[PDB]
Parts: structure tokens; C-alpha cells; sequence
């Protein structure tokens, strides 16, 4: 899994937005530096800023 | 915070 480095506030309605420290499962990583996340901590799902967050546990 | 990166390219 994956933890935030940084709070996102999305910009477009299909990001995702997240805080620092929830952890995210990356779901897809092909498309480019945004990845689609799957929230552990709200079960949300959309796309993120592949280098605001980090390898975790 | 880091610059936020361009989006991807969407695909068609």
C-alpha cells in the first residue's frame, strides 16, 4: 500500500482527494504520474498526483 | 508542496 505525503485537494471531479498519512491502494499506475488510488480510509476512488505519495507497510 | 504533474494523456 501507499501513504499520502501531502494533503490533495482534487481539481477535477474523478481525482481524489486525500490527507496526509491515509493509506492508498494503487490500482492503476500505466496512464502516466497520475495514478488511479483506492482509499483505504474512505473507500473513495480517483485519481492522484503519483509523487505526493510513498510506498508504505 | 511539489508541483503537480501534467495530466496524462487521455486516451481516445
Amino acid at each position: 500500500t501507499f501513504v499520502a505525503l501531502y494533503d490533495y485537494e482534487s481539481r477535477t471531479e474523478t481525482d481524489l482527494s486525500f490527507k496526509k498519512g491515509e493509506r492508498l491502494q494503487i490500482v492503476n499506475n500505466t496512464e502516466g504520474d497520475w495514478w488511479l488510488a483506492h482509499s483505504l480510509t474512505t473507500g473513495e476512488t480517483g485519481y492522484i498526483p503519483s509523487n505526493y505519495v510513498a510506498p508504505s507497510d | 508542496a511539489p508541483p503537480l504533474p501534467p495530466r496524462n494523456r487521455p486516451r481516445l
